[PDB]
């Protein structure tokens, strides 16, 4: 508007006017990201540094003769004899409500090309977790949208749910569907029901980060979701500090009165970046070519996402770390450390994904430590009877090949178990609400879906959901507002499902 | 001129420490020239700096003949390579020199091999499918246009034959130019690839060529093998950014880039990682894979081939490259011994273009139905080896016969593998492969035998093979 | 999109020409730039002591 | 007595250990001129430098270099004991590092150091560093200062980040 280039040139003319206080030390050796800086006696531990060419560094190995600093850029800009400068502060990042809607990096700089970010505060990356007196019980429910996740292993606000799995088996698919299903609560006015997402892409390529941000913007889901871009083409210090920088920005909402949800994708890529910088700093290794603080690096960043009490603000933070396993072995080195520190893990096998289960979620391997305490009262009534029928049908699933020798009790468990597993299979980017999932689970657990065929399970899910929104709209709206089921709601739901099953 | 002259102080293997003056030392990834006894030179890339006016350099050739105190002049920049239209049809090396005995490469500009990758704002997402001609590639994992393709497989499964058959039916009819950059190949594979492209019209010595040849097999040292991927990608990146053309980079193999850096990582002062690898495995692989993407200036369809170590996908060089590829064509050693040419896994291969919004609703149902029938046959085959065929009912008997004919129908005879098979090469289109797979799953070809679909094309070749075998 | 690309191309071309003129003026032995550098160092050291 | 100068810890501990016993009865001024004569008669001489890099020596060629560079040179105090400790421990190849660390201790506890702009500063031996820097910067900027990089590089990087 009227020469916009003249406004930016006048404000950037006078800025450099107080930079005559020397700097720090020099540089003796550099290579493979390391930088042996000679001097800097006043530099503290884990402090930000700056080279003469413009590359930043983090002094983490403070010795007596030199100081090992890990460069965040390329090693071609630093040479033997370059002057180094100390920032005087620790490794911090920007936080606040102004970061929603832009993709930031590992240091807080915006890379989406939308101008600056209005940061309301500056939090450090290596922050302490919450104590045992400032934490409460997990009572709020986290709506993921999946029918097999909201009934079996239901996650809550403040817990840590791991997303284990093999290669291409439903790892990032469960985290993307849960963040996009919060549009019904974030678009309203209730601040306690909304949950700001925090996708931290670490270890992925450049094409994978651009495809995930374009899909969330088309469905109105990128306006309240932080994106921490951390590709594998940068240094090892930027990828290893991606878990600490994303947890500090999402902690500002839980300390004020809102809810957050971090998705560390992936947990396997963060462990490889921390071991690369420690091996080049002249340190002893351990198991699987890792340092001594391998179990303490992942437990410190996952313990900070907890649910606060009413005296601290009433906020919570969810941590969704995806553990990329090798070939289905859940008892490895990095797989066993993340499952023991989290309060639940969602397994994903590659054999169930090719059969028809979308997504592949094993009910016999995935469990939640919170139980039914962090779920809705309306969905807890149908999830109690379906848990016993799904466990008995899995152990007797070997008798499905011999259908000519089935008894009375064997034929009832096979027909009801097959219809309950096919009804929970949903498509990609198609999450359901709590009112639509309570009506579909009650028709399969009571016995209203045993008369239908196995191939007609896909057509019955869309026919019963569309007819319930035009004929019995009062039953679906009462189950979502109150969140429970009284005596009048049970009699009205059984009469509507029996009249629609005759056609 | 102010040339930075250095003195050789240490030489053990490929690593050579050069000692220069104070202040005039070269930076990292800088080419260092060295006068030998022949008419060529000894290129050396600076890796790190040990200090005290000395930097450790990695030689890109033979280190035999270097004494303590020789002259080592610095070029000032990195390893320059010839780019443009002059590199098409000639066999370039890792240092940018011709190895085809056809004179020098008359190039107007010379770009460096070491360059930064694209940013997050310059990335351009796409969802276009690329037809290859195979029946198992056009129905299972479809290749994306402008993305990274990885042909995973073991030794002797069919990794080199898969890249040669796809280049004779996609790269020969494309609008852009190709870029065959072989790293860690063999001596006989380099001579056979150049002679086949001249008889088909891809490399014309007296006309026009559209395929860049970059030499660099396993006959050199560890410095030339690790720098072969950066030299070949520099010529393909200039045609898509400055000229704006859909380049096609063919790397064979992609697993040789990670193994070449670990051979000199022990002598450079770095600790070993897992399975005898280097600590910077994820940093070195991500810097070269991110630069071969699709930006706003042009696309780049990378068709690299990954080599699994003794048929193991859980290694550090195979699992780290699966996250930087759209379509992954994993091969198995068990399907190659049964007669499937090639051994294409219908369940292990995955792609991002296998959805209902990119291939359509009709193509999405055929891919899901073929994967469900092949996965269910593995569980039923274990019960027949202990109980027999008496436990199968009417539905289990028909599923076992339909799974055997569907696996042999996807194996078509390639044009480059005519000397080992004997039959002629067949190329099926994308519309013919989807129509033939949907008719066999419904019950229209249940009376035909399993030998009529083995080593055939589409639905037309399966009906002609059944009538000729019965006479 | 065409108006933003035309405005960004004009600002990038004007910034490149201004950077080349500032570098060519300092290499022509500027007498005013050499005398101003010595006076700025003496005034900054007296304010901190 | 250990002075606060750090100076590494392993390689720089050779001159720091001998400085404690040499700082008694005023024996620090004679050690500066005697340490410079040992490095000038082994470097630019091409006579006694035949055992600088060789691993021979062994008593014969190890004790003869410490007696010829102390009796006929300029040494009479405890200057001859410094070369005997480096001959038995195989440390005669780095004679320039032991002589350079001895001159840094006298310039730190009895004078200033660091730098400022262009060339060196003044390095006065008054007391405080704030009262000596303001009185020496005004007298050195006027006299001399030919001023023949840092300010031009910072202005170009700020304009590229805002475009
Ligand atoms: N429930 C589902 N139904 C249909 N398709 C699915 C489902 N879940 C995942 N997919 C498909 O799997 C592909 C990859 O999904 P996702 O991004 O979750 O895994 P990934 O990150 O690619 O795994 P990896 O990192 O091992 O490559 C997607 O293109 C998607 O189409
Ligand atoms: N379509 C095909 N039909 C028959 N044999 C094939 C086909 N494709 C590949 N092969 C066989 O696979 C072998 C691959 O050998 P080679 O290239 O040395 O190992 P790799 O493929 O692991 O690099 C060849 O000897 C060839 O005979
Ligand atoms: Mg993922
Ligand atoms: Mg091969």
């Amino acid at each position: 508007p009227t020469e916009v280039s003249s406004i930016l040139e006048s404000k950037i003319r006078g800025v450099s006017d107080e930079a005559n206080l020397d700097e720090t030390g020099r540089v003796l050796s550099v290579g493979d990201g390391i930088a042996r800086v000679f001097g800097l006696n006043n530099c503290q531990a884990e402090e930000l540094v700056e080279f003469a060419s413009g590359v930043k560094g983090m002094a983490l190995n403070l010795e007596p003769g030199q100081v090992g600093i890990v460069l965040f850029g390329s090693d071609r800009e630093v040479k033997e004899g370059e002057i180094v400068k100390r920032t005087g502060k620790i490794v911090d990042v920007p936080i606040g409500p102004g970061m929603l809607g832009r993709v930031v990096d590992a240091l807080g700089n915006p890379i989406d090309g939308k101008g600056p970010i209005e940061a309301t505060g500056y939090a450090i990356a290596q922050l302490k977790a919450p104590g045992i007196l400032p934490r409460r019980s997990v009572f709020e429910p986290m709506q993921t949208g999946l029918k097999a996740v909201d009934a079996l292993v239901p996650i809550g606000r403040g817990q840590r749910e791991l997303i284990i799995g093999d290669r291409q088996t439903g790892k990032t698919a469960v985290a993307l569907d849960t963040i996009l299903n919060q549009k019904r609560w974030n678009d309203g006015n209730d601040e306690s029901k909304k949950l700001y997402c925090v996708y931290v892409a670490v270890g992925q390529k450049r094409s994978t980060v651009a495809q995930l941000v374009q899909t969330l913007e088309q469905n109105d889901a990128m306006k309240y979701s932080i994106v921490v871009a951390a590709t594998a083409s940068e240094a090892a210090p930027l990828q290893y500090l991606a878990p600490f920088t994303a947890c500090a920005i999402a902690e500002w909402f839980r300390d004020n009165g809102k809810h957050a949800l971090i998705v560390y994708d992936d947990l396997s890529k963060q462990a490889v970046a921390y071991r690369q910088l420690s091996l080049l700093l002249r340190r002893p290794p351990g198991r699987e070519a890792y340092p001594g603080d391998v179990f303490y690096l992942h437990s410190r960043l996952l313990e900070r996402a907890a649910k606060m009490s009413d005296a601290n603000g009433g906020g919570s933070l969810t941590a969704l770390p995806v553990i990329e396993t090798q070939g289905g072995d859940v008892s490895a080195y990095i797989p066993t450390n993340v499952i023991s520190i989290t309060d639940g893990q969602i397994f994903l096998e590659a054999e169930l994904f090719y059969k028809g289960i979308r997504p592949a979620i094993n009910v016999g391997l995935s469990v939640s430590r919170v139980g039914s305490a962090a779920q809705v009262k309306a969905m807890k009534q149908v999830a109690g009877s379906l848990k016993l029928f799904l466990a008995q049908y899995r152990e007797v699933a070997a008798f499905a090949q011999f259908g000519s020798d089935l008894d009375a009790s064997t034929k009832q468990t096979l027909s009801r178990g097959e219809r309950l597993t096919q009804l929970l299979k949903q498509k990609q980017y198609s999450p359901q609400a709590s009112e639509e999932q309570v009506p579909v689970i009650y028709a399969g657990v009571n016995g209203f879906l045993d008369n239908i065929p196995i191939e007609r399970i896909p057509e019955f899910e869309e026919q019963f959901i569309a007819y319930l929104k035009a004929n019995e709209g009062d039953i679906l709206e009462a189950i979502r507002t109150k969140g429970e089921l009284s005596s009048e709601l049970l009699d009205k739901l059984k009469s509507a499902t029996e009249t629609f099953v005759a056609t | 001129a102010g040339p930075a002259s250095g003195k050789i102080r240490a030489v053990i293997g490929a690593v050579v420490d050069v000692q220069f003056e104070q202040g005039e030392l070269p930076a990292i990834l800088n080419a260092l020239t060295i006068d030998q006894g022949n008419n060529q030179k000894l290129v050396l890339e600076v890796a790190q700096h040990l200090g005290e006016n000395a930097v450790r350099a990695i030689a890109m050739d033979g280190t035999e003949g270097l004494v303590r105190g020789q002259t080592v002049v610095d070029t000032g920049a990195p390893i320059s390579v010839p780019v443009g239209r002059g590199t098409l049809g000639r066999i370039i090396n890792v240092v940018g020199e011709p190895i085809d005995e056809r004179g020098p490469i008359e190039c107007k500009q010379r770009n460096p091999i070491h360059a930064d990758p694209p940013s997050f704002v310059e990335q351009s997402t796409e969802a276009e499918v690329l037809e290859t001609g195979i029946k198992v590639v056009d129905l299972l994992a479809p290749y994306a246009r402008g993305g990274k393709i990885g042909l995973f497989g073991g030794a002797g499964v069919g990794k080199t034959v898969f890249i040669q058959e796809l280049i004779n039916n996609i790269a020969k009819a494309h609008g852009g130019f190709s870029v065959f950059t072989g790293v860690g190949e063999r001596t006989r594979e380099g001579n056979d690839l150049y002679r086949e492209m001249k008889e088909t019209g891809v490399i014309n010595l007296e006309g026009e060529s559209k395929v860049a040849l970059v030499f660099g097999q396993m006959n050199e040292p560890p410095g030339a093998r690790a720098r072969v991927a950066l030299t070949g990608l520099t010529i393909a990146e200039y045609f898509r950014d400055e000229e704006g053309q859909d380049v096609l980079l063919f790397v064979d193999n992609i697993f040789r880039f990670t193994q070449a850096g670990s051979e000199v990582s022990a002598l450079l002062g770095r600790i070993p990682s897992a399975v005898g690898y280097q600590p910077t495995l994820a940093t070195d692989m991500g810097l070269l894979q991110e630069r071969i993407t699709t930006t706003r200036k042009g696309s780049v369809t990378s068709v690299q081939a990954v080599y699994v170590p003794a048929d193991d996908l859980t290694d550090p060089a195979p699992a780290t490259t699966f996250a930087h590829l759209d379509a992954t064509t994993v091969l198995s050693r068990g399907i190659s011994e049964l007669g499937i040419y090639p051994a294409v896994d219908p369940l292990d291969s995955k792609s991002r273009l296998l959805d209902v919004s990119v291939v359509g609703q009709e193509h999405y149902d055929v891919a899901t139905g073929v994967q469900q029938t092949l996965q269910a046959y593995k569980s039923l085959q274990d019960i027949i080896a202990i109980l027999g065929m008496d436990e199968l009912s009417e539905q289990d008997k028909l599923t076992v016969e339909r799974a055997r004919k569907i696996q042999r129908f996807l194996s078509q005879p390639f044009a480059v593998a005519e000397v080992f098979t004997g039959i002629e090469g067949k190329l099926v289109r994308l519309k013919d492969t989807i129509a033939s797979f949907k008719a066999v799953l419904e019950g229209k070809y249940d009376h035909l035998p399993e030998n009529a679909f083995y080593m055939v094309g589409g639905i037309e070749d399966v009906v002609a093979k059944a009538e000729k075998i019965a006479a | 999109r065409y108006e933003a690309q035309v405005r960004q191309h004009e600002q990038e071309q004007l910034a490149s020409t201004v950077i080349s003129k500032v570098q060519s003026e300092l290499q022509n032995a500027k007498f005013q730039d050499k005398v101003l550098a010595q006076a700025v160092e003496e005034v900054e050291r007296l304010f901190a002591k | 007595i250990k002075p606060p100068v750090q100076l590494f810890g392993l390689d720089g501990t050779y001159a720091t250990a001998l400085f404690s016993a040499s700082a008694k009865d005023s024996s620090i001024e004679k050690t500066f001129q005697s340490v410079q004569k040992l490095s000038s008669t082994i470097s630019k001489d091409a006579k006694v430098a035949q055992v600088l890099s060789n691993p021979a020596l062994s008593l014969n060629s190890r004790k003869e270099v410490v007696s010829v560079l102390s009796k006929e040179l300029k040494l009479e105090p405890v200057v001859s004991n410094l070369l005997t400790v480096l001959a038995e421990n195989n440390r005669l190849s780095l004679f320039d590092s032991i002589a350079k660390q001895f001159s840094v201790l006298n310039d730190a506890y009895n004078g200033v150091v660091e730098a400022t702009v262009v060339s060196a500063k003044p390095l006065d031996s008054k007391i405080l560093n704030r009262l000596t820097k303001s009185i020496t910067n005004s007298k050195y900027v006027g006299p001399g200062k030919t001023l023949k990089a840092s300010k031009v590089n910072k202005l170009n990087k700020v304009l590229s980040e805002t475009i």
